[PDB]
């Protein structure tokens, strides 16, 4: 649900 | 397997891997140029991560889909299914971890390079914690946690606070806290302090390396915003 | 691969491998089913169908991405990744016309499980058509034409003007045309017969009918916008 | 470039 490095 | 193709083969075929989305090849090609020995420029570091994260990517959305119909019925073949994904995420995991360890972080002397394989390894024994259920689920978040903690260490001595590997580390290293260590006040600290301190040296930026701090600056705030 | 799985159970995963968006998994399921001898059900059928169109929809696409940079091109390396995600595309087009003839095509009796499989037929080929280059290459174009052709033949005896698969049939058989075999005027022709003659039909659906039948026209619709 | 059935 979070935003990793993408 | 590649072991008959040229390094520079590999490293032109991988970009072209990319452009077809075909990220499994790409992988597959970069695994190659890493066995060759030699250690990986700025560039090529970027394209093993970028191929690993789309084939884990997949995986991980596939294992989450699987895992949550599983959930909702609890036949043996839900439960199978996901234990064959989950298996073969495992396996991808496991090649990544074992490609950083054998030689790449021995070899990485530079903070752009040992903070980028830092994290790597952190973001890796993370997609395993995320599937650990047994007995070494404690130790997989612990190693990730060493390896997210050795590499926010050399970054904040070695990088400024606008650094893009250091802010997607500090990102990462958050969402670890979050979602994984069950420290959601952790999370918001070190996403704040981050984005603060690197608020305060965006005046020293071109406008290019501007761009490219405060898209990662937007991920960072993304989550405060969801967390809070 | 799949002979110790009982089919239930390589359906039943094939159906989770589709909610996963795990293609190649879902065509290994289907192709296990297949090989367990018995004929398949309609849904079983679309799903074989899906399974495969995704796997080799990505191959081509990615072909297609290769062939543009090689032709701007003209060292061997695009030349040899295209060559081998050819190869790739031909090895599961050769395995979906091996399982219909291995006995898919001579076990259908009925005109909506023959049609549909002969459309396949069809598809196939015209997928190797596209990559085709040598001797073979005119002889593929008509092994295409013929599965088509037996297919249209018996739809037309066999089933109304708004049937789907009728219409999906009719709506490939003319991208061939157009496409493979140099022919748009047949193309443009056959998409506009088949758009009228389903128009004079729908009077006679069901609002659930009506909706399959008037999706797969605005597909014919669309072709003949592009083409005139 | 052409729709075939989807
Ligand atoms: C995990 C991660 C964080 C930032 C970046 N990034 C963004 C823009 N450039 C880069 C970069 C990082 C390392 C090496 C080259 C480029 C990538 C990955
Ligand atoms: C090639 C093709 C054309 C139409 C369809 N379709 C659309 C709606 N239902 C169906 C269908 C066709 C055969 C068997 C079951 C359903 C699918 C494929
Ligand atoms: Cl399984
Ligand atoms: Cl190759």
């Amino acid at each position: 649900r979070p935003s990793s490095w993408r | 397997a590649m072991g008959s193709m040229e390094r520079a083969s590999l490293i032109q075929k991988a970009k072209l891997a990319e452009q077809a989305e075909r990220y499994e090849d790409m992988a597959a090609f970069m695994k190659g140029a890493v066995e060759k020995g030699e250690e990986l420029s700025c560039e090529e570091r970027n394209l093993l991560s970028v191929a690993y994260k789309n084939v884990v990517g997949g995986q991980r959305a596939a294992w989450r889909v699987l895992s949550s119909i599983e959930q909702k019925s609890n036949g043996p073949e839900v439960r199978e299914y996901r234990e064959k994904v989950e298996t073969e995420l495992q396996g991808v995991c496991d090649t990544v971890l074992g490609l950083l360890d054998s030689h790449l972080i021995k070899e990485a002397g530079d903070a752009e390079s040992r903070v980028f394989y830092l994290k790597m390894k952190g973001d890796y024994y993370r997609y395993l914690a995320e599937v650990a259920t047994g007995d070494d689920k404690k130790r997989i978040i612990d190693s990730a946690r060493s390896a997210y903690q050795e590499a926010m260490d050399i970054s904040k001595k070695e990088m400024p606070p606008t650094n893009p590997i250091r802010l997607g580390l500090a990102l990462n290293f958050s969402v670890f806290h979050y979602e994984i260590a069950n420290s959601p006040e952790e999370a918001i600290s070190l996403a704040k302090t981050t984005f603060d301190e690197a608020m305060a040296d965006l005046h020293t930026l071109s406008e290019d390396s501007y761009k490219d701090s405060t898209l990662i600056m937007q991920l960072l705030r993304d989550n405060l915003t969801l967390w809070t």
